[PDB]
RNA sequence: CCGAUAACGAACGAGACUCUGGCAUGCUAACUAGUUACGCGACCCCCGAGCGGUCGGCGUCCCCCAACUUCUUAGAGGGACAAGUGGCGUUCAGCCACCCGAGAUUGAGCAAUAACAGGUCUGUGAUGCCCUUAGAUGUCCGGGGCUGCACGCGCGCUACACUGACUGGCUCAGCGUGUGCCUACCCUACGCCGGCAGGCGCGGGUAACCCGUUGAACCCCAUUCGUGAUGGGGAUCGGGGAUUGCAAUUAUUCCCCAUGAACGAGGAAUUCCCAGUAAGUGCGGGUCAUAAGCUUGCGUUGAUUAAGUCCCUGCCCUUUGUACACACCGCC
């Protein structure tokens, strides 16, 4: 137990990752030695706590995405979200789920009476609103 | 007519008790019947998967 | 160490910046 | 292949009750020469339950002030003690141990400080390893109070602490003490 | 620390840091450290070994006349990170267990804001005020006192015994000190005398060079004692002998022979303590002309119990109530 990595460990271990993710890897003891010359760590044992958690973040990375920002997460995430736009939209749908409520609408804006609307049948019952207070 | 001496195997423990942090409530079924099993208050260091005799076959049952 | 100390403080850490060297281009070879 | 104290080998050493088998340590790696294998034993809990319990005997053994260091001492003081048990019994003094061990641990006590309500309070059950461990505190207990004041060895009472506490005869302190905490548990019932 | 977020960005403290301990047959080195090997020896075996066994006996930096750094010393470095595996966890921060490993919580030092009418004016040529300043409260000298005892309390030492005491044999340390500005007073080997404390000559050491390979105690192995206030305990007290000092009476200390008192494990209460720890056991340093029952350190032997709780004693955070704020030892 008593193993809390504290900020001076947390953020230079972000920092490293982030200016050095290519270099970096899951390797402790490869880690602990680019940790020589990426950043001037005073203390050995910063250096290698520093490695640990580095390692640590890594292996989080690797699946994740870690608030420490990475180029190829980025690029694939600036890639997803401007992609996979589909062949055919989801609102060129040939039949339309319409009320008859909302069908008088569309009639004073002149607008109804078109093909891909079908006039549905409403709901009877009025059955909406949950039971009141407990139970 | 008494209840002769059994034993019963700590499966769980439940945590400490006692006011004192001196006793540990641990779920113990009996060696005889599997499925009947009971909770009771043990001194000492205990640990799950040993045995413990019992010269009573009731004495306590509650949930902290 | 003239106007001071020389040793950092223990628990700052500096991290130099490096350059791009991104290198996207094609497998090419200088021959010298 | 052992035989602790040069004699007395290990392995025919049966333990009487499925509860404490885990606890005593007499057997297979738990056999060594002498009594006297200084090893980090409390390092972590549970861990004096891999140590051999001749070795538990002898560190218990050095007691009250006047002798606490003086182990090697102990260890002859058990060698003697298990040389006249042999003599006496004709069987195992490592068997004559394990079973005063198991007759001596009591198996009820009572806690509780609420007020004090019979004798302590409400009646518990005991571990096994703390079974173990105060077998054996009682039976050094029942030995250095029989020998204090008086012209027998500590190795003689020691001896007959053990004999009477394996033949279960109540001539033993040890037993009798076990015996007045089942009562007091009975009535904290 | 992770996260939630009218907060964001920071600063101190904690941590980090320094010293110490544990591992490096890896590097650097060693006549003020050694180890091996070889040559001279000395003793035993000699049937017959003989590259036999022992030597803290002498040599091979007495410079051409051996090597090496394992042991010792001490520097540079390395090494351990919750790093690897399994499980728990928002799968986050982390936690538990296990493997490999010397090491998976080694001990210390330092240590925030604010404060106390806490202690020191008897540490200071630190100091304000006040007092005294020649029949002195300055300073010096002589003597006495600080020790004085119907009694109460605190820190300790020795014990109450046979797991012991006495007698003898054997056997193992680590800290660290050691010849003086003033300042006079060091640690001591070896030989002789004495029963002892000591005394008398000769050295060595300003020191990994000499004490010193610190032949420590406990422990270990043999002897006597035999459950008794006994060979347990050594208080009290008589006589004698030395040492220090200018001086020993109100005994400075040490030695010898006599006396062997309470004390047979201690009420109510109450202290300290989690691993090389408690405790047993000695040895250094400080004080020291003479000196330790004290203290500060060091080694040696070396455990029982526990890996929890808020019950007592308190502490921290939140909510809460308050007529308190000299803050519940309050107020009324
Ligand atoms: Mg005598």
């Amino acid at each position: 137990m008593g193993r809390v990595r504290t900020k001076t460990v947390k953020k230079a271990a972000r920092v490293i990752i982030e200016k050095y993710y290519t270099r970096l890897g899951n390797d402790f003891h490869t880690n602990k030695r680019v940790c020589e010359e990426i950043a001037i760590i005073p203390s050995k044992k910063l250096r290698n706590k520093i490695a640990g958690y580095v390692t640590h973040l890594m292996k989080r990375i690797q699946r994740g995405p870690v608030r420490g920002i990475s180029i190829k997460l980025q690029e694939e995430e600036r890639e997803r979200r401007d992609n996979y736009v589909p062949e055919v939209s989801a609102l060129d749908q040939e039949i339309i789920e319409v009320d008859p409520d909302t069908k008088e609408m569309l009639k004073l804006l002149d607008f109804g009476s078109l093909s891909n609307l079908q006039v549905t049948q409403p709901t009877v019952g009025m059955n909406f609103k949950t039971p009141r207070g407990p139970v | 007519r008494v209840q002769p001496i059994k034993l019963a195997r700590v499966t769980k423990v439940l945590g400490r008790t006692g006011s004192q942090g001196q006793c540990t409530q641990v779920r113990v079924e009996f060696m005889d019947d599997t499925s009947r099993s009971i909770i009771r208050n043990v001194k000492g260091p205990v640990r799950e998967g040993d045995v413990l005799t019992l010269l009573e076959s009731e004495r306590e049952a509650r949930r902290l | 160490g003239k106007i001071g100390p020389k040793k950092p403080l223990p628990d700052h850490v500096s991290i130099v910046e490096p350059k791009d060297e991104i290198l996207p281009t094609t497998p090419i070879s200088e021959q010298k | 292949d052992i035989k602790l104290f040069g004699k007395w080998s290990t392995d025919d050493v049966q333990i009487n009750d499925i509860s404490l088998q885990d606890y005593i340590a007499v057997k297979e790696k738990y056999a060594k020469y002498l009594p006297h294998s200084a090893g980090r034993y409390a390092a972590k809990r549970f861990r004096k339950a891999q140590c051999p319990i001749v070795e538990r005997l002898t560190n218990s053994m050095m007691m009250h002030g006047r002798n606490n260091g003086k182990k090697l001492m102990t260890v002859r003081i058990v060698k003697h003690a298990f040389e006249i048990i042999h003599l006496l019994t004709g069987e195992n003094p490592l068997q004559v141990l394990v079973n005063a061990i198991i007759n001596s641990g009591p198996r009820e006590d009572s806690t509780r400080i609420g007020r004090a309500g019979t004798v302590r309070r409400q009646a518990v059950d005991v571990s096994p390893l703390r079974r173990v461990n105060q077998a054996i505190w009682l039976l050094c207990t029942g030995a250095r109070e029989a020998a204090f004041r008086n012209i027998k060895t500590i190795a003689e009472c020691l001896a007959d602490e053990l004999i009477n506490a394996a033949k279960g005869s109540s001539n033993s302190y040890a037993i009798k003490k076990k015996d007045e905490l089942e009562r007091v548990a009975k009535s904290n019932r």
